[PDB]
């Protein structure tokens, strides 16, 4: 049981990697702005700053919380 | 002519250029437009050369930066003697120091932090220290707490003293040029006059200070009773009682008749028995042989009376048909350079340093060293890192020096010219010879890991199996064992008890030193630690002698010292800068002392440190596990690091807690590290821009144009964070381990 | 290693080799057809990358395994 | 101790998923590389110029992730 | 290369030899009553036996010694021959 | 009770956790004279846990299987004390803090040499901005109404699409 | 205006190499021109046959010494085996080295020039059928050194300090 989990979630963090990173490919190699002007995915282009700034902001703050408690604990 | 060169107040002391931060440098000067400046602001402090070209100046600055860092050492000093004098359980550890812990250092009752003062004996809690100052206050004499706080005061006095001389020096009275290139007189001085003179200073307070308190403190008497120095100075017929030869006094010195003296300067050699420590009648002696020997030397330069030497001819007489003009311009590198000075004096001070902490422990020069794990364990590791970061810091300068003060002009056809002309077999023969070690050592690990997984134990490299016996290291010990009978005649004991002989002392029911056998753990571990020298040596000599040029930047010199790259051309061109050759040295370094740390922790846990019983049965902390256990990197893994640091993990809700909770903040601080040495740069400063997105969409983005680190910066962060983290792991499972198990 | 140390010092190490083995007799006489160059930077950080993903993995699972069924429980 | 090892968790899929999202917005271009279309997924650098150019590409945003979903799986 | 890198001058082993034998073999009055070449000549005559080292015995240290004072003794005769055409002290 | 947790006061674990730590306490008493100062420091820590595990359990904090108050954080009114009320205290300061902060920042974006005043900080503008963070959430709200809070998008740089 | 024996490759200060003692002392350079790889007028497969001999006789020794077997009766055709199968995988590595590297027809791209500049004739070593010549003679000198030294240290037990 332990090794068919551990096999599974290994598996499956790689192929999310591998999912984002063929997203980065298709983006730099397969995105024509000239067809997709203003649909979903040039909103995503045009809002990703925000999109990454409140990424940024969720990362810290759990990354904080959660450490500090556990350096609390300590 | 060697005189007296300065000049009258050429910088007024004034609070202006404190307001201006980057003053010294034309760039920073400017201002912060982005965050990058702070930073710099900080990297070129002190990188005096890059303030200007005039060497008159830098030396000045020079000078009084040395001054200013005597003056820290001597506050530091004072802080350590007044918490000896106040914090302290010194007398109670006078009255019994085989039970009594050293502590010197009391917490403050806020947070639960009042459990780290610990019952350290004698009445007392506070933080057990380690850092060997009780005994060596031991050694010097005292015995009373007032003593401690009159040298923590005179420490202060001479802390202000250093800091008014830095100003006087820098801003009053600045030497001139000329002053500072009398490296002869600076040698004459430093040789007669500092070494010379201070070891017959502290000979003199041995012999009338030391000797007598310590050999009352011996014979068991109270120190409470024990006379006053100077009741030994004043009452001669005091200080005669225990050594008659005192009574003669000064005649024997004055007529030659020296042997009269043999009372209290002697050549015994080996360990008190009653302290586990020299004898602190060698020490005299020694002192006393050395202050005369550097007395000596120190007659050997030319200043302005004749009768000496002149180093620059004594440089450009020796030249051979091997090499061209030899040591023909060296003089005018080490007296207009002062990365070149500094690159050797750094090389010299880390292996000397070295040298200390492998001397320190096979003759504990201190009563109640020996015995005391804790401090022994921790001096060695301590200044076994100083070394090696001095070493790594002697290489970094004499990049700096090939880089930026080397002239082709003045060095031709000498040797440094003919060094940089053969690089290339240098580096080519010590890169062979560093894998033909990496294979030879650590791959027969590999094999023994292999054997012993394989069920093959009698194809292994031990004892037991296919014996690699050091053969030349155990016919050296055989020489020193055998010294005093035919070598060194007048000798009673050999120079240590580590050679040979069958001799065991035993202070308390501990046990100090004995022969320290050497077998194939040791010849393998010898020749691990021959391979990372010898890795590190090469990625340094590799960095210092390519500085200049390479075949594939012939530029490299107008690039500068530390720079992070040349581009993506070439194939790529990361770290070609020497400042990156130092940067992985120093991971190098760390690898190199962290072995050498492990092996000697090991072997003095397993083979030398013990308890002996009445009857004579000498048991080891862990067992003499080191001559099978070692061999095998599994073994490494078990019996040291997952044996040894059941007690740093277990520490919790004890004295001890603050160790396992810095062996996990090192942990901690090591994978930060781990991110910086990682990661680049570009995806940093894309963060930041959505970063910057985000505080400007709500009109609190700042002038100060934040940036990410630099290459070089993000490089220099990483290895900092690394070793602070390694290091600091190693010393909280030291301590923790060698607190517990002592 | 192959993620710390990036590039340059394993060219110019490779520059001197090269050099050494040019120069060395009896091994002169062999001689390479592709010119031996340092790992490049994105296949510097690949190959460290692999490196460090297998013994991740080999390292847990080897814990995992022994640990589980050393004591069935 | 579930709480707070789930919230190491969410800290974990939200940090690596910021790398991977990061490296497919910005892939196209950034400030610092505002063509890094035309220099393809998996570039080395730009150069020392402009502050420095490292770990750039979207390739090595990958790159960075891949050790962040192997912390978080572990 | 002009193949007399090594200057061949044979006379130095000669002169060294000689100048090595004169202070090695002197009774000095020390410790050591007699002199120490005579003890480098008894360890061999000790280790005449076929097929085994001197194991540890007094021979190494003696054999060091010697050998490290010819060496410098040959090493010092072929720098001052060789220097005195030269002029490097004159 | 809410998730099987007992009220500390009659938990029998955290009395046996007051228990251990007296005696252990106690036991590291023993060594030393009444009169001495460490003696006088073990008593200190004995009355300190002891008044601590009375204040922890006169505050209904719920404690596990064993003895070890556990945190309700999802807004019930009987722990509004353990995260809504510490945790409002908190936004107030933290809010002071960067609204603080970012009136400072709006005040030397107007000054001749902005990054001067960064790095060498105008302690009396500062201290008056400081000041006027007692009603920053008053502020705040006025100025997201208002309109001055957020800049609008078209004056933002970003990089191409 | 010392003696100054180290001297430019050839005098070339811009080749990149040294004179040295090392490198070409009357002595050393008189042992390596007469080994059997710089013996270029000599045909490949003599040189080859030499070079395996010699390789075989000296492999022959680590093997029986310190195999796994070398605490068994078998330790002595243990380690010729083992020699032999190493000389056989080494013959292997010189074919595909030589079907690389040399293509057939071609001239000898060996340097025809020495140091006095007296423009000899290639060697014919770094040639397709010279290589092919001299792994095949360096295979049979391998298991002939290899039959030679299993000879002497077990079939005859010749009495050597060491075995
Ligand atoms: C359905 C699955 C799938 C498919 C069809 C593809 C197909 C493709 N991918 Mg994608 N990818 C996937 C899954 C997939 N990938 C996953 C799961 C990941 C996350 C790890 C990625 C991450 C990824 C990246 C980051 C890139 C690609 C690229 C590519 C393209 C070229 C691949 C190449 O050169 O192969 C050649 C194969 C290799 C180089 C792999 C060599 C072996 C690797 C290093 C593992 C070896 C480990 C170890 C040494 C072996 C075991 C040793 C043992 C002792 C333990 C191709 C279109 C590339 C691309 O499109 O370029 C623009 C590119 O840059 N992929
Ligand atoms: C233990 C190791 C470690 C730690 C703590 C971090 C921490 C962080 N990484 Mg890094 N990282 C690491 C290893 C680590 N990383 C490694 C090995 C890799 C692979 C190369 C990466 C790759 C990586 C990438 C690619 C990214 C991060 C990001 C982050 C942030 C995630 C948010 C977070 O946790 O905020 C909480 C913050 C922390 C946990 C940092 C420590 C805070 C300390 C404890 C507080 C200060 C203490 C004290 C006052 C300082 C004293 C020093 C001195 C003044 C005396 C955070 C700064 C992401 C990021 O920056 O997004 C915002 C991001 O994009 N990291
Ligand atoms: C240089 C080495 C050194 C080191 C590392 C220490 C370290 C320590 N000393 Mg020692 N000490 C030293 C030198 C040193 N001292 C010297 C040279 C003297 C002689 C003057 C002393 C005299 C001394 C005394 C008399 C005491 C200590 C104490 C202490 C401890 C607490 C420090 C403290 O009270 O700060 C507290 C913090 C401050 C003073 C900083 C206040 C200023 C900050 C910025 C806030 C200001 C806010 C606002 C502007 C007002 C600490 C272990 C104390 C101790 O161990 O008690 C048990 C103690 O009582 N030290
Ligand atoms: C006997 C004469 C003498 C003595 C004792 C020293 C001693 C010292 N010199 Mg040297 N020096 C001398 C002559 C002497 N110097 C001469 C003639 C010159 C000119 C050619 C120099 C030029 C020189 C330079 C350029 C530097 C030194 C430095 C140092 C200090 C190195 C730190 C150290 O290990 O000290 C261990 C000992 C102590 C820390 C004890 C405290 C110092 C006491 C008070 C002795 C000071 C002796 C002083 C020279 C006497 C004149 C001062 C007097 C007017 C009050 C050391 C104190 C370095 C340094 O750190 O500068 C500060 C340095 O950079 N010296
Ligand atoms: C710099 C080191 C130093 C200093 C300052 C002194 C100072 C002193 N010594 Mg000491 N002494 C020293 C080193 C030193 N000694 C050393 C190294 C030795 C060993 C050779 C001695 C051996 C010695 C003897 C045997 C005697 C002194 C005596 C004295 C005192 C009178 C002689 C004098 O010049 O004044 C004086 C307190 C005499 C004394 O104590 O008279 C009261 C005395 O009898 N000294
Ligand atoms: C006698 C000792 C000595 C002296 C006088 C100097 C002097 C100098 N060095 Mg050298 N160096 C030394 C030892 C020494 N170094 C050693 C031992 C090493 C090996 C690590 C080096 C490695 C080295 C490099 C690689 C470089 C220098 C540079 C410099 C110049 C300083 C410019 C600068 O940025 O510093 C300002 C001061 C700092 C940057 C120090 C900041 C703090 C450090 C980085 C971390 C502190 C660690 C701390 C102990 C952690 C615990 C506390 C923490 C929790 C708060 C100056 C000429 C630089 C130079 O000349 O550039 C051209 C340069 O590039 N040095
Ligand atoms: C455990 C990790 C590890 C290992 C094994 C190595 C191995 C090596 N490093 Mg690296 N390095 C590392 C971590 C490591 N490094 C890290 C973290 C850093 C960052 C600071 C560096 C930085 C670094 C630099 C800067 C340099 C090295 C150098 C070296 C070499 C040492 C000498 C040599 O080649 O012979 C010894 C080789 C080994 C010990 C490798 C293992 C071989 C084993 C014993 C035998 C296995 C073979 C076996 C038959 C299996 C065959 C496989 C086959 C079936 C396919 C070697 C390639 C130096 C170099 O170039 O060499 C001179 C050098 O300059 N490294
Ligand atoms: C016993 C050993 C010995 C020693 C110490 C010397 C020492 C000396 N010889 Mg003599 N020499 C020796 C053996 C020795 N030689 C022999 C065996 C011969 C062959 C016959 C010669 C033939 C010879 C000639 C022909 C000349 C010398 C000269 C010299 C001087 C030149 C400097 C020198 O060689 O470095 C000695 C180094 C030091 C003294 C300092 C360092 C000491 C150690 C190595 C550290 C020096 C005084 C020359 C000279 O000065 O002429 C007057 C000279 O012309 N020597
Ligand atoms: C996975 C494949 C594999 C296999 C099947 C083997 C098999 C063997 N290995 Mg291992 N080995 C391997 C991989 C493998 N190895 C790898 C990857 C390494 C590197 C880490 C090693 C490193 C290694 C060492 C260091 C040693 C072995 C030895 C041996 C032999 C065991 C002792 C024995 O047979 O008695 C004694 C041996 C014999 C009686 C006969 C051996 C000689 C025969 C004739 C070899 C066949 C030669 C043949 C002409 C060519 C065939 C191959 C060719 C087509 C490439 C055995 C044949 C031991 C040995 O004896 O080496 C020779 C030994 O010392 N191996
Ligand atoms: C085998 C090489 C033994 C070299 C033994 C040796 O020490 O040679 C010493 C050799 C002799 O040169 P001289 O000492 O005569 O040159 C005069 C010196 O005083 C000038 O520094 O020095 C060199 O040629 C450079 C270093 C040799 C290369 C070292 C490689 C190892």
């Amino acid at each position: 049981q332990a090794a068919l989990y551990t096999h599974h979630q290994y598996i499956a963090g790689f192929i999310m990697t591998g999912a984002f990173a063929h997203g980065a490919i298709f983006f730099i190699r397969d995105y024509n702005p000239e067809q997709n002007k203003d649909n979903v995915l040039a909103r995503m282009l045009e809002h990703k700053e925000a999109i990454i700034s409140h990424l940024s902001w969720a990362s810290l703050f759990l990354g904080f919380h959660t450490l500090g408690l556990y350096v609390h604990n300590d | 002519e060697v005189k007296i060169m300065v000049e009258k107040d050429p910088v007024k002391t004034s609070f202006e250029k404190w307001a201006k931060p980057g003053h010294f440098s034309r760039t920073l000067a400017k201002g912060p437009n982005t965050t990058t400046w702070i930073w710099n602001l900080h990297a070129d402090a002190h990188d005096f050369d890059s303030h200007t070209n005039d060497l008159e100046e830098i030396s000045r600055k020079v000078f009084s930066a040395h001054f200013g860092q005597l003056a820290v050492i001597f506050i530091w000093l004072s802080g350590m003697y007044f918490h000896g004098a106040r914090f302290s359980n010194y007398e109670a550890w006078l009255s019994d120091p085989t039970h009594i812990k050293p502590s010197a250092q009391v917490v403050w009752p806020i947070v639960g932090q009042k459990i780290l003062n610990g019952d350290v004996g004698g009445g007392f809690q506070g933080i057990q220290i380690t850092s060997g100052f009780f005994q060596l206050w031991r050694a010097s004499g005292i015995t009373s707490e007032l003593q401690l706080y009159t040298t923590a005061i005179g420490g202060l006095i001479f802390a202000a003293l250093m800091l008014f001389a830095g100003w006087f020096h820098y801003h009053k009275a600045a030497p001139k040029l000329a002053w500072f290139q009398n490296v002869e007189s600076m040698l004459n001085h430093h040789l007669a006059g500092l070494l010379g003179l201070g070891s017959l200073a502290w000979a003199g307070h041995q012999v009338h200070v030391s000797l007598p308190i310590n050999r009352l403190l011996d014979a068991g008497v109270d120190p409470k009773e024990i006379p006053l120095p100077h009741e030994f100075i004043l009452n001669r017929d005091l200080l005669a009682q225990l050594y008659p030869s005192f009574s003669k006094g000064l005649t024997p010195f004055f007529t030659l008749n020296w042997s009269e003296y043999s009372d209290f300067l002697t050549f015994r050699g080996g360990l008190n028995p009653v302290t586990g420590g020299l004898w602190l009648t060698d020490t005299a002696h020694h002192h006393l042989a050395i202050a005369v020997l550097f007395l000596v030397a120190g007659h050997m330069y030319r200043t302005n009376f004749g009768i000496g030497h002149s180093m620059k001819e004594i440089l450009e007489a020796h030249k051979g048909p091997f090499t061209g003009e030899g040591h023909k311009g060296l003089y005018e590198i080490l007296t207009t350079s002062w990365h070149a000075q500094l690159a050797i004096n750094l090389a010299m001070l880390g292996s000397l340093t070295i040298i200390v902490a492998h001397h320190m422990y096979a003759m504990p020069p201190y009563p109640y060293l020996a015995t005391d794990y804790a401090t022994q364990l921790s001096l060695f590791t301590h200044h076994m890192w100083i070394g090696g970061f001095l070493v790594v810091g002697a290489a970094a300068h004499a990049a700096i020096f090939m880089v930026r003060d080397y002239d082709p002009t003045t060095q031709y056809n000498n040797l440094l010219d003919r060094v940089l002309r053969h690089r290339d077999a240098i580096i080519s023969h010590l890169n062979w010879v560093c894998i033909f070690l990496g294979f030879h050592s650590f791959g027969l690990y590999i094999h023994n890991d292999t054997m012993s997984a394989l069920g093959r134990p009698q194809d292994m490299f031990s004892d037991t199996a296919i014996q690699l016996q050091p053969v030349f290291a155990q016919w050296i010990q055989n020489t020193h064992a055998l010294a005093p009978s035919l070598t060194a005649p007048n000798a009673t004991a050999s120079t240590s008890l580590t050679w040979g002989g069958g001799d065991l002392v035993a202070v308390g029911g501990k046990v100090a030193l004995l022969p320290i056998p050497l077998g194939t753990a040791d010849f393998l571990v010898h020749h691990i630690h021959a391979f990372t020298i010898h890795v590190t040596v090469l990625i340094l000599l590799k960095g210092v002698l390519f500085a200049r040029s390479s075949r594939l930047i012939p530029d490299k010199a107008n690039l500068g010292f530390r720079f992070p790259c040349d581009g993506p051309g070439r194939g790529g061109t990361c770290q070609v800068s020497a400042w990156d050759h130092v940067f992985l040295g120093l991971f190098w370094m760390y690898n190199a002392i962290s072995v050498v740390i492990f092996h000697f922790s090991w072997k003095m846990q397993s083979d030398v440190w013990g308890s002996i019983s009445d009857q004579g049965v000498v048991t080891h902390i862990t067992g003499g596990n080191f001559a099978q256990s070692s061999i095998t990197i599994n073994g490494w893994l078990r019996d040291f690091l997952w044996a040894q640091a059941s007690q740093v993990i277990q520490s919790y809700g004890s004295s001890l807690s603050a160790y396992g909770l810095l062996f996990l903040g090192a942990h901690f601080v090591w994978a930060f590290s781990l991110m910086f040495l990682f990661s680049g740069r570009g995806y940093w400063q894309e963060l930041i821009e959505s970063i910057v997105w985000a505080h400007n969409k709500l009109k609190v983005a700042p002038a100060i144009q934040p940036r990410a680190l630099s290459i070089v910066q993000g490089r220099a962060v990483g290895v900092a964070h690394y070793l602070l983290g390694g290091i600091a792991t190693t010393w909280a499972f030291f301590l923790a381990r060698i607190i517990s198990v002592g | 290693m192959f993620l710390i140390s990036w590039r340059g010092y394993w060219q110019e190490l490779i520059e001197t080799l090269a050099w050494a083995h040019e120069r060395t007799p009896l091994a002169n006489l062999v001689r390479w057809k592709d010119k031996p160059v340092a790992l490049s930077i994105v296949q510097a950080r690949l190959v460290g990358l692999a490196h460090f993903s297998v013994g991740y993995i080999f390292t847990y699972a080897a814990f995992l395994i022994a640990s589980t069924s050393g004591k069935f429980g | 101790g579930d709480f707070l090892v789930h919230h190491a968790i969410a800290l974990g899929l939200h940090t690596t998923t910021l790398i991977l999202v990061k490296g497919a917005l910005d892939a196209r271009g950034s400030k610092l590389m505002p063509d890094k279309k035309e220099f393809g997924y998996s570039f080395p650098c730009d150069g020392p110029g402009r502050g420095g150019t490292c770990d750039i590409s979207a390739w090595d945003a990958f790159y960075l992730a891949v050790f962040w979903m192997l912390n978080t799986i572990g | 290369f002009n193949r007399d890198w090594l200057r061949k001058d044979l006379s130095v082993i000669g002169f060294g030899l000689i100048g090595w034998l004169a202070p090695s073999s002197l009774p000095v009055i020390n410790g050591n009553s007699l002199t120490g070449l005579f003890l480098g000549s008894i360890g061999p005559e000790l280790a005449h036996f076929p097929t085994g080292p001197a194991l540890t015995s007094p021979f190494w240290l003696w054999m060091i010694t010697w050998h490290v004072g010819l060496f410098i003794v040959l090493t010092l005769g072929q720098i001052g021959f060789k220097g005195r055409q030269d002029g490097y002290w004159n | 009770d809410v998730a099987g947790l007992t009220p500390c006061k009659e938990s029998k674990g955290f009395a046996k956790r007051q228990k251990q730590e007296i005696k252990k306490l106690e036991g590291r008493l023993k060594l030393y004279a009444p009169d001495s100062a460490p003696a006088l420091a073990i008593n200190a820590t004995i009355e300190k846990t002891k008044r601590r595990f009375e204040f922890y359990g006169n505050q209904g904090l719920l404690c596990g299987t064993d003895g070890l108050p556990h945190l309700i954080v999802d807004g019930d009114q009987a722990h509004l004390g353990e995260f809504v009320y510490p945790g409002l205290v908190f936004l107030y300061i933290a809010g002071w803090i960067g609204w603080v902060g970012r009136a400072y920042l709006i005040d030397v974006r107007t000054s001749k040499k902005p990054t001067e005043k960064e790095i060498i900080i105008d302690v009396p503008l500062a201290l008056r901005i400081m000041s006027k963070g007692l009603t920053w959430p008053v502020a705040a709200i006025g100025e997201l109404r208002s309109g001055k809070l957020v800049e609008k998008s078209s004056n933002i740089t970003v990089s191409p699409r | 205006e010392k003696y100054q024996v180290i001297e430019p490759l050839n005098g070339d200060p811009f080749i990149g190499g040294f004179e040295t003692p090392v490198t070409s002392s009357p002595l050393i350079a008189w042992y390596l021109s007469n080994l059997p790889a710089y013996r270029t007028a000599v045909a490949p497969l003599l040189r080859g046959v030499e070079i395996g001999l010699a390789h075989g006789y000296l492999l022959v020794g680590p093997f029986v010494l310190a195999g796994p077997l070398r605490n068994s009766a078998v330790r002595g055709e243990a380690g010729s085996l083992a020699a032999a199968g190493l000389v056989t995988i080494l013959t292997m590595c010189l074919t595909i080295y030589g079907i690389a590297s040399f293509k057939e027809g071609e001239a000898s791209k060996a340097p025809s020039l020495t140091l006095t500049g007296r423009q000899k004739e290639a060697d014919k070593l770094q040639t397709a059928e010279g290589w092919a010549s001299f792994t095949g003679g360096w295979f049979f000198g391998g298991l002939s050194g290899v039959a030679w030294a299993y000879f002497l240290l077990y079939v005859i037990n010749l009495p050597y300090p060491v075995k």
